[PDB]
This record gives C-alpha cells, structure tokens and sequence, in this order.
RNA sequence: AAAACUUUCAGCAACGGAUCUCUUGGCUCUCGCAUCGAUGAAGAACGCAGCGAAAUGCGAUACGUAAUGUGAAUUGCAGAAGAAUCAUCGAAUCUUUGAACGCACAUUGCGCCUUUGGGACCAAAGGCAUGCCUGUUUGAGUGUCAU
RNA sequence: GCAGAUCUUGGUGGAAGUAGCAAAUAUUCAAAUGAGAACUUUGAAGACUGAAGUGGGGAAAGGUUCCAUGUGAACAGCAGUUGGACAUGGGUUAGUCGAUCCUAAGAGAUAGGGAAGCUCCGUAUGAAAAUCGAAAGGG
RNA sequence: GUUUGGGUAUAGGGGCGAAAGACUAAUCGAACCAUCUAGUAGCUGGUUC
RNA sequence: UUUCAAUGGCCCGUCUACACGGACCAAGGAGUCUAGCAUCUAUGCGAGUGUUUGGGUGAUGAAAACCCAUCCGCGAA
RNA sequence: AUUUGACCUCAAAUCAGGUAGGACUACGCGCUGAACUCAAUAAGCGCAGGAAAAGAAAAUAACCAUGAUUCCCUCAGUAACGGUGAAGCGGGAAAAGCUCAAAUUUGAAAUCUGGCAACAUUUCUUUUGUUGUCCGAGUUGUAAUUUCAAGAAGCUGCUUUGAGUGUAGACGAUCGGUCUAAGUUCCUUGGAACAGGACGUCAGAGAGGGUGAGAACCCCGUCUUUGGUCGAUUGGAUAUGCCAUAUAAAGCGCUUUCGAAGAGUCGAGUUGUUUGCAGCUCUAAAUGGGUGGUCAUCUAAAGCUAAAUAUUGGCGAGAGACCGAUAGCGAACAAGUAGAGUGAUCGAAAGAUGAAAAGAACUUUGAAAAGAGAGUUAAAUAGUACGUGAAAUUGCUGAAAGGGAAGCAUUGGAAAUCAG
C-alpha cells in the first residue's frame, strides 16, 4: 500500500488523481468478485479499500491544516476547529475570570497574606 | 506473597485475564527458556517464542525432537514445528501442538529488534 | 447477602380457588416457557429464599479488654511450658529451652538463607519442613472461593525492632513474625489451641 | 375480521407502538419532547436504558476523560 | 431504612491520610491552629475548661497583635465572644 | 399486501435475511459455540408483527 | 399338572439427567474517581468483512483510517505476505433519524435562498427551527420635545 | 436432614396400541420415474363444482409462501418419488396504473389566556401576519 | 318467496346503550398493565434425624 | 437372598367414623435475621464497670490486632 | 407650513456573537400526594452537582457564660404532645471567612461589553488574554472607600508593600514505555510428571494463574518497587535574571466629630398544610424590632463560601467463613435473547467429548440412514443424541411363585451364597 508520510508530501490534485484511479482500481475489482476471481484479487480489495481510506485521510488533514492556518490568530473560528472537551467545561468560567478578584480584596492579599511560620517545640 | 493492591490474587481473574489477553499480550504469555550454551552466551534466562526459531521439546510424548518453529499459533498458546505431526486416520498431516513452557530455544532468529531485545533485558550480544 | 429484589422482580398473582391446583401465585403472559408457573415463594423455582439473608447480621462482637488481655497473658504463658507445645504439635523435640531466647543480633537479619540457618542451628527447622510438607490442596468450595492451599503452623517469631528480621523470616512456610508490643491472640493460639512454639529476641524477652 | 391496525412502527423508538389514532407512542411518548417513563416500571426503565445500544460518544469521552481531555498530535 | 457501620475502618483510614496530607501540604506549620482556653456555659460543666472557637478582639489587642495579622500568622478570632 | 411502504418492505427484506441457514465455516472455527440457529422463523408460524 | 401372562429378585441393555467434581458468572462489602448533550446526547434505524446469520466493532475513509508503543503475524479455508481480529489513542470520518432544528412523516412526500458544475433541466456544495440575552441596522408612534 | 403442603421444577408411567382419524357422493386401468406407488406424472374411462363456481381478478391482511433445481433429517393424525417443508439460486422494469396533489368528518401548531407544574383552553380567534387528514371521495 | 368497507370521534364506578343491568380485544364482584404489596389470615393445608 | 408352610397383620398423613390430600420418581421446600425486655447459666472486673463515637501505631496484606483519651451510660440514695 | 435633529416606547431581520431544551438519577433540593399511626412514604411533576443542601446568629442560654454550617456518640426514648417524639449543654470529625444596598470622586465616569489592528499566551494553530482606536452601555449611578466584628472624617508616628515576566536544580504527583532469583538433573508409575524417591538451588520473591495429574526453581507474574531507567506534562516552593513605577496604598493609638443598616416586610385576625409555611382582611416602628424568663442575647425582611457528610446509578479496582447451573442477577450460554400481547408490558429454557479431532481412512451389507469389520486414543464403559450417568419407567436373559388381591412380620425347611 501507498505510504502514508510519502502521501503528505504530495500535492492536492496528485491526491485527488490517486483517488481516481484507485476508485476504478476498486471497482475492476468488484467486478472480479461477481464475475469470479481468484484469492489475491479478493485479498487485494481489502487492501485498496483501506488506501482510499488513507487519501482520503490525508487530503482532509491537509484541509484542516489550511484551515486552522487561515483562522489562526483570530477571536471567532469554525466549530470543527474549536475545542470539544465537553459542553460544561466550555460552559464553564475560565481560570482567568475565576481568578479575578475585586480591589478590596488585592489589597487585603497584598498587606495580609497567609504568612509562613513555625513552632519551636 | 503479594504486599502490593494493585495487584490480584484472584483465580477468577487470573483465568479471565489470562484465556482473554488480546495477541499482543500472548506474545509475553507464550514464552519459552533458553539452553545452557545459548543462557551463557547471551546472559538471558527466557525469551519470547517466535517463529522461524529453532527449538527443541522437552517434555511431552515428543520428549527429544527437534526443528524449527513454523508458526506461534497464539489463539490456543501454541506452537507448530516442523516434521512434528501426526498420521490422520486416512494419512494426512496434522501439526502436533506443543505449549510454549515446554521447549527450549537451541538458536534464535537474530534480526536488530531482537538485539535490542536482548540488550534491553540485561544482556549482553 | 442475596439480593434485596430476588425473587420479586417477576410478575405473578394467584390464580386464586376452585381451579385443581396450587394457590400460589404463577407468573402471566403466554407464549414463553415461564408462563403459568409458579413465583414468589421459598418452595418455588427461582423464588425467593425463606428469610433472605441480610447484611446486617451480627458479624462483629464486642470482648471486655480485661478478658482479651487475661487470653493473651495465658497464651503466652501457654507458650512457654514444653508439654503444651508437643500436644499443639510443634515438632520441639530437640529444642534446647523452652521459651526459647535469642540475641538481638537476629533483629539485624537480611537473608532467608542467614534466617534458614538460624532456624537449623537452633533445631527448630523440624517445625519448619513439618508445615512445608503439609501443603495440601483444600478440600471443599474453599479453593473456589480464594482459599487454595492449606498448611500447618510454624514457629512465631516475637522481636522488638524490626530492623531486617521481618523480611529475613517471611517466606520461610509456618514463620510468623510479630512485634512484641501487638501480640495477637489469633497468632499466639490459633484455633482455640493453646501452647505454640515461640521464638522470644532478647529486647522483646527483656520488654515482656 | 382482524384485519386493521391500532400502532404502528415508531419513528422515534422503532417499536410497534406508535398509535395511529392518537399519534402517540405507548413505548416512547414520542412526539413528546420528554421520552416516557416511569418509576414504577423499573424493568421496563433497565430495558431502553443508557447501556442498551452502542454508547458510541460516552465510551469516547471516557477514553478521552481518562487523559484529561488533551489535544494536538504527540512528538 | 438501616444505617450499617461495615466503613468504619475504612472512614478511619481515610480521615488519617487527609490528616497526613494536611500536613504534607502545610508542613511547616502546625495541623492545628492555637484555640483560647474556655469555660462551659452551663451549672453542670462550668468548673472545667475546653477549647474555644478562638480568641476576642479584646484578648488580641490586650496581646498586642492586630485581628488583621492574627489570622495570617495562624491565630482564630471570635467576634462574638466577649470577656466579661 | 401489493402497496406496502418503502420503511414496510425494508423492515420485510432484512426479516428476510435474518431467517437464513448459518455458513458451515463460522462453525468449524475453535471456541464458537455456534453450531445452529435460535432465531429461524418461518411465515406460516409466528407474525413478525 | 408344562408354556404364555402377571409379579418378585439379580445381570445386562435402554429411558431420563440426579449426584460428585469443576466455573472468564452472580451476590455482598470496602476503596478510588466525577466524565452526557444544539461543536448534536441517550436511544432507534439501515448498512459495512473474500467466504457472516447472531454477538462485538465500525459508518460510504464502514468488523475501519491517522498518530504512538510493541515487534512478525491472522487462522476455519483461501490469500498475498512494519504484519497483527495487538495495545494505546491527543488527528479525522461518522449514512437515516432521535431534545431534532426549512415544512411534514402510516409519504425515500413538498419547498425556498446563495454559489458552482454538466452536456430550460439536472446535479453538487453551503444554508433556512423556537424562546431569551448583549450589540448592529432599519423602522413605527397626531409619545415628549428643539429649530 | 422431608413422604405429603389440590407443594415448585423436571422426568416417567397404568389406562393403551385403547378411544379415535375426515364433513363436502368416487374412483378405476395402463405406462413412466423410482429402493419403495391406493396418494407423484401422462393417457384412457367414470364423476364433481354447474357462471349465486372447487372459475378468473383485486382491497384489507400476510411477506417471499412466487419460479427453477435438489433433498426426503423434522412437519403434511396414512403414505409419499409429491408439498405451500427443507437446501441453493433466480424473479416485481411505468411521464400515461396508484400513492404523491386537494379537501370532507376530524386532529392540531401559532398569536393570547390559565395552571405549583408535565401542560389545558384557544386556531379565526384583538398578532405591527399554518399543517395533518381518502391506495373506494375530487384527479 | 336496511346491511357494510374505510377514515374519525366518545376511555373506566368513565364511555356507550329501542335499557337485557347489557357492550367496552375469548376478562366486566365492577376493562387491561406495572408498582404500593412480601396488603390485611380470628381460617385452611404442610412444617424434614 | 429368594421362596414355601403355619400363625398374625385393615392405607399413610390432616381434621373434627366420615371427609381432604396421595399415579410414580429425582431435586428444591417451611420457627430465620434483627431491636428491646425478662429468667437462668458462664466469663472478666468489682464500688465500681463499659476500648472500638474518636485518636495513634500497625506493612506483609493493615476492614484484623495492639495501644491511648475526656465526655457519657448503668450503679453507688 | 412643514422640514431637521434628539429622547422615550415598541417592533422586524436567514443581522453579529451567545445561551435554554433532551438523557442518567444511587445520593441532593423543592412542588404534590393516597390507600390497605400508615407516611410528610410509594406514584406523579420541576431542578442540580461531584457531592447537593446548610452556613458566618433578628443563635443558645440564665452559666466563672457558649459562639458559622455539616456529621458522629451522648443528651434520650427525656422534655413535649395524644403511640409520636426533639433540642441546649458535653465529647469528637472538620474548620475559613466574607460580599453588597443604605453616605458626593464632584478638581473632572476615574467603570464596562462589543467592532477594528497589532502583540501575545496555550493541555490546544483548538486556550486565555494585553494594549491602542471607534461605537455603545452608563449620571434613573458603572469604579475606589464602608458592612455594625464595625466604619467614616480629622489627628498621630511607627510599621508594611507586585494580581508581574524567563533560566536552573531539587522536591512531589498523573499518563503510558521498559528492567528483574533459582532443576526442567537421575530412577519408578503413567498417554502426559506438574506424583513418589534421591541429589541441589533461590527466597525483600513459598500470593496467584498457565502448561498433557499436587510446579517457589518450565512460563507469566510475585518481592525488590514509598525504585532504576525512557519520555510528555504539570502543582508549589528555592536560587537566579528582567519588567513595575510608591507624587501611592494599608495596619495600628486618639477623638473636639458623626455613625447612613434591607416594607405589602415584620406583626395581628382568620382559613388551610406538617412552632414552620401559605391564602385572604388590615398593615408598622427607629434605642426600634426579634427571641428567652425590667433583664439577658441577637440585628431579619439582600448575597457568596471549601472541609468533615450522603452515594441499590456511572467508571475503575481489591476482596469474601456468600451461591456452585431447579443455586447465584431474569440472564455463567447468541439474555432483556427466543417467544406472547393491539398496547402498556410479560419473558424463559439451555454449562462440561478429549491432553490433542487425533471427529472413525479403508472394506462389506444396505436405496439411503445406518450396521458389521477395522482405525485414532490411556479410554469410544469419551463417537458430538459426547465428563461421571442415580431413581421412576421399559426390554432381554436367568431363578422362582401364582385357583377372587398384592405388600409385611415370626419360626423353620429347600435352593443359592458367605463366613469362621
Ligand atoms: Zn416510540
């Protein structure tokens, strides 16, 4: 099967050319399974089946990539490229604005703070 | 004994983990010892079996044979050597079994992840 | 304990009378290999048990300290006469003294072999074979149910520092060790059998 | 003389419950926002509950739980 | 209803490594803050002395140490209580 | 009946297939209890309903 | 008054599945943890393997792909031969539905907006639910006013 | 620790090769297949349903029972070479036939009003404007 | 010598009924289903060397 | 052990003779756990008695065991 | 006339950005609520979390006074009510306090969301921010100071100070990677040694499991491990570097000062529910109001908050004086499956060949199915209808008895058999 590394360092359209020919690939083969092949026909129509599956996987990193590239450094992006951790975590308060404390309460962490100390036994 | 909870002692689990340990945990299962000369030379008291490795039984009604492994058939811990099968009722072939435990690797099948293997287990090439 | 719904998460009523059979209740529907028959009753196929066993018997009870410590004070003055010992079966025939005292250097051990030695020089290692020779498999559900083996018990190893000596003497079959400051009932009778063979250090001899 | 039909196959539950008539499923409720259910009908809860299909998002957020929610691709 | 006890070790256990993660975490000062000495409120018990919540305002100022720091070196404060 | 719904007849073609004998090989494999058919209905007995 | 028949006893053979032994199951107790969903949940449907009906897994990238670790299999046959029905798992895909969201759904029914492609028509991609909040735009008011 | 509880579950008996077998007049001869023919197939003969059929079609309902090939383990209160059973395959082709479109009785979203609430009234109603419902109706 | 197919409406001490104290999925001492419920027992039948 | 001869022998359980159950066999199957109170017996201590609400130690399995402490319970009117 | 611009109210948008639904429910908070004290139970309805709720006194007390909440022992089966049934105190587990409204920054809205542009930072190109600019919100009040424990305004002279940004080592922890001591030596039995006997070894490892029978030394593991070795994260401190801007802020002792404090709310009458709450008539006060018997104690009608506590659900584990296939979950198995009902729902049965299919080649009879010879195996008295294989019941063989019962007991003969 195709290489998957040797896959990204392609081209788009070279890609989508692969897919082509190895979509007609499957189909001759299809039609040896109905019309009678032999065992390395059947055992190879696993085998391109799953290297369609790595083209089509690499072409659609390689769109996500371009996409986060395009929306990188940006205030509002794409749900698919947003984080899905869970739906209370992105409800919840970030640590930031958990962490902000009013000018009362500086001060009083600024002057008295939890000192550090001992007893001598 | 165990001192230790995150372990079992259970056979109940013990059994279960053991008949369904997925292929790459067979691999450790399915172990065997090394002979003297080979347990001298690499500074290694077991190994684990794999195919196309030369081996000798020890135990069992083919006490003495010995040949090459030429598959590690792990769904049933169990190995298949040549020449070592049996006659069918109409005389055809079928590879008598032997467990992993009960032979003994008289040469190994040396390629580089089995070198690091060995260096990696406190021994020496 | 059973489950609390065992044999009430069925569906049956009684038939009720005049129909030339039992009046217990028979699970509905029909169709199926369970319809018609009977439910909800000790007597009955996959019916719950006559008072389902519960999780709040009994299971601890409570011992006066005076009356635990009078136990444990006679335990040990159990292990310390040579006639009790030979009838809990501790094979002391060649035992020097009983109770039998060792040095402190014992408390200092690191090996089993160093502990294995000790226990021939003394010629306790009698006791020791006696407990490993007796390994059996159980007899019964017990080798079901995480009770596998079964053996005899040897001597109890009674120190006053732990500096080695309890890792030196753990594995050899029948070994117990214990502090001197926690000794055990259940350790210095087991069974309800007084007289075990005792090997006393010194510091745990001279803190008695 | 039995030849009509009360339920139907439901949309939402796939069972022969859904009535025609009343256009509400005995099983489900549906189309009731709410999935119908009952507590005195314990068995009949344990029949449709969560661990009866395939899970398919509560085994992947396990999975990812038991990581703390990380992202990104390793070295 | 029944309320059965078979966690009681094991409550116990727990409860004594929160302590010892108490102290690990706080090492450096005592697991226990400084309680003032107090007298029960009662004809049965008034002749014994207990520990109190913590100390007055009174008592703190008497000492010298303000109620802002006293908290922060690690001494309660009762504003409630008053010494009569 | 000759006018059943497209949902009528895909729930038909897949009771179809269920009813099927079992291929002799997923037998002869090792710890496959499979050895015959539990769920083999037929027309005339129980309605699919 | 012999056979046959009936009954009793014993051996053997049947019928049946008790007893004994086991047990990847159940039950009970204790300890640890806090993690569903409009970024589409639980659930349902329909499919996916060379030879599969169920179970399991997965979703037209379909008994899966990417990445990491292991290091030479899978196995019932055939088959070729970084393999594998391996583990881990942070990258993806995830069909029809379902709170289910263009209108409906006992219907593979009926639409509208934007763009593209094909040799008016068709196809493809992206969209069109409800209530509420903050802001934006346009308004409506013989509501109050200033020129 | 069981002899009972019109006990539970499972298994097995005597009655007993006993009661009995289905309505719907009725079958016979030859040949062929076949291990095996009162029951399968062809011919000949005799009958029956007698257009209000034992005829040819459909709706509801069933769902592959349809057709070919093969089998005779189990089912067809006899039998079977046959079956609607089993096994392997094949088979339903629409611009004009229907659904889809419209609406009847009826159900019901929405704007509003109630209810502690899941939700009930309201649908032409005091709003800054429907839909579903007929494989026998209309087309 | 009115009947009836389909669609729809009416649901439980309710509905429906030219009224039989009738029908309401082979059930109407009072529909069916699941919980409370392991309901209530002066009573019956069994209760093991 | 089978069998014969003589003698004897009504079918068991339930319920107040009758009646009710019983075709046969195997397995299951019915005074249990718990809270309080009372008598008696035994054990420990004794004008005292009760560790296990709690704390400490327990490494070898630590739900056990061992140790420690003020209330408090009953009793001492 | 009427045109222009404001403010107020209300609309519309497939406007920009967000949010709610549904599911689970063991534990948690409310509403509602029966029947046979039952029971503030079951059912029904709403709503959360890892805990929830409660919580810093409009609290107890009558003391030498106690001092937020929660939980446990005790109070105590006491007070109280007519069987129901507390609480104060006392001993423990755990501890942590606070935030607003009510007063002018008036020499300065000092405050904040959003748009745009850069700078960044990340569990993360997925996260979270910083600055500048514009618009908007906002004087019908956003900031700073104040919360009664006080506090503000003067006066005083002592003390204190960051909501920062990199580098290194140590100290922990999470995830997975990887490391581990010794017989398979001899003889007998056996299909197989993992049994018996002999000779030995390891043990910080003699727990457990697998292997052709009871394996510490064949293998996996087990002890070492509260650790060595890999990597990726981090949590907090130590050393070290760089920014900050204090012309300030804060604590403490005095007052020659004032001290704002929550309304259809408290409260009363009436009806309803188990003092507490709700409906309704009526409706307050400012040394006032609430609570307890003039006194004592609190300061309601606004809000937040870990911990000890619960946890028949979910996810992991460790166990057991539990059950051992009519038992234990309904389900050890293709089980909420087959199947039944219009539906709500109801819901089983069924584990074991052998070490290894080695699943009986081949021949013969038979239409076939099968049988008989063989053959595999230690075993076919293991042939899938498969471990062992009981009873009821049935067939055959052998012995015996029998004229409308049979069973049983006592004595002895006859036959068979065993024994001293
Ligand atoms: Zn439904």
């Amino acid at each position: 099967a195709l290489k998957t590394f040797e896959l990204r360092k392609q081209s788009q359209e070279n890609l989508a050319e692969q897919l082509q020919e190895l979509r007609q690939e499957l189909a001759s083969l299809r039609v040896q399974k109905i019309a009678g092949g032999s065992g390395s026909k059947l055992s190879k129509i696993k085998t391109t089946r799953k290297d369609i599956a790595r083209i089509l996987t690499v072409i659609n990193e390689s769109n996500r990539l371009a996409a986060r590239e395009a929306y990188k450094n940006k205030k509002y992006i794409p749900l698919d490229l947003r984080q899905k951790k869970t739906r209370a975590i992105r409800r919840a308060l970030t640590p930031y604005e958990q962490s902000r404390k009013t000018l009362k309460q500086i001060k009083k962490e600024r002057y008295f703070p939890l000192r550090k100390y001992a007893l001598k036994a | 004994m165990k001192f230790s909870r995150d372990v079992t002692s259970s056979r109940r689990k013990q059994r279960k983990a053991h008949f369904g340990a997925p292929s790459s945990v067979r691999r450790v299962l399915m172990s065997a010892p090394l002979s003297k000369e080979l347990r001298e030379q690499y500074k290694i008291r077991s190994l684990p079996v794999r195919r196309d490795d030369q081996i000798t039984v020890i135990r069992g009604s083919n006490k003495g044979r010995e040949g090459k492994i030429t598959s590690v058939y792990r769904k049933k811990f169990l190995l298949l050597i040549e020449r070592v099968t049996r006659e069918k009722a109409n005389g055809a072939s079928a590879p008598v079994g032997i467990d992993a435990s009960k032979v003994v690797i008289t040469k190994l099948h040396l390629d580089k992840d089995r070198k690091d293997l060995i260096v990696r287990k406190g021994g020496k090439v | 304990a059973v489950s609390e719904k065992a044999g009430h998460q069925t569906s049956a009523e009684s038939w009720g009378t005049g129909r030339a059979l039992a009046r217990i209740p028979r699970v509905g529907g029909g169709g199926t290999h369970r319809s018609g028959q009977a439910a909800f009753g000790n007597m009955c196929r996959s019916g719950r048990m006559f008072a389902p066993t519960k999780t709040w018997r009994k299971w601890h009870v409570k011992v006066n300290q005076n009356e635990k410590r009078y136990a444990i004070a006679s335990a040990v003055a159990a292990s310390g006469v040579p006639s009790l010992l030979l009838a809990r079966g501790h094979r002391i025939e060649e035992i020097p003294e009983v109770p039998l005292v060792v040095d402190d250097a014992v408390q200092s051990f690191q090996k089993t072999k160093e502990a294995v030695a000790l226990l021939k020089e003394i010629k306790a290692y009698r006791d020791v074979i006696k407990v490993a020779n007796s390994r059996k498999l159980r007899a019964g559900k017990g080798k079901l149910r995480n009770r596998r083996h079964v053996q005899r018990r040897g001597p109890l190893v009674v120190f006053n520092e732990d500096t080695g000596i309890v890792k030196a003497f753990r594995n050899i079959p029948g070994v117990e060790i214990v502090n001197v400051r926690r000794l055990n009932l259940l350790q210095l009778a087991p069974g309800g059998h007084l007289g075990r063979f005792v090997i006393w250090t010194k510091s745990a001899f001279g803190l008695l | 003389m039995r030849h009509n039909k009360s339920h139907t196959i439901c949309r939402r539950c796939g069972k022969r419950s859904f009535h025609i008539q009343k256009s509400t499923c005995a099983c489900c409720g549906y189309p009731a926002a709410k999935t119908r259910s009952y507590n005195w009908g314990a068995k009949a809860k344990r029949r449709r509950t969560t661990g009866t299909g395939r899970m398919s998002y509560l085994k992947k957020v396990h999975r990812s739980f038991k990581n703390g929610f990380r992202s990104g691709k390793p070295a | 209803y029944v309320k059965t006890w078979f966690n009681q070790p094991g409550r116990k256990l727990r409860r004594r490594q929160a302590r010892q993660t108490k102290a690990a975490k706080i090492a450096p000062r005592p697991v226990e803050a400084i309680r003032p000495a107090v007298k029960p409120p009662t004809i049965r018990y008034n002749m014994k002395v207990r520990a109190g919540r913590g100390f007055t305002l009174e008592e703190l100022k008497a000492a010298g140490v303000s109620r802002r720091v006293a908290s922060t070196i690690g001494i309660p404060v009762d504003h409630r209580r008053r010494n009569r | 009946p000759s006018h059943k719904s497209f949902r009528t007849k895909q729930k038909l073609a897949k009771a179809a297939r269920q009813n099927r004998p079992i291929p002799q090989w997923i037998r002869l494999r090792t710890g496959n209890t499979v050895h015959y058919n539990m769920k083999r209905r037929h027309w005339r007995r129980t309605k699919l309903n």
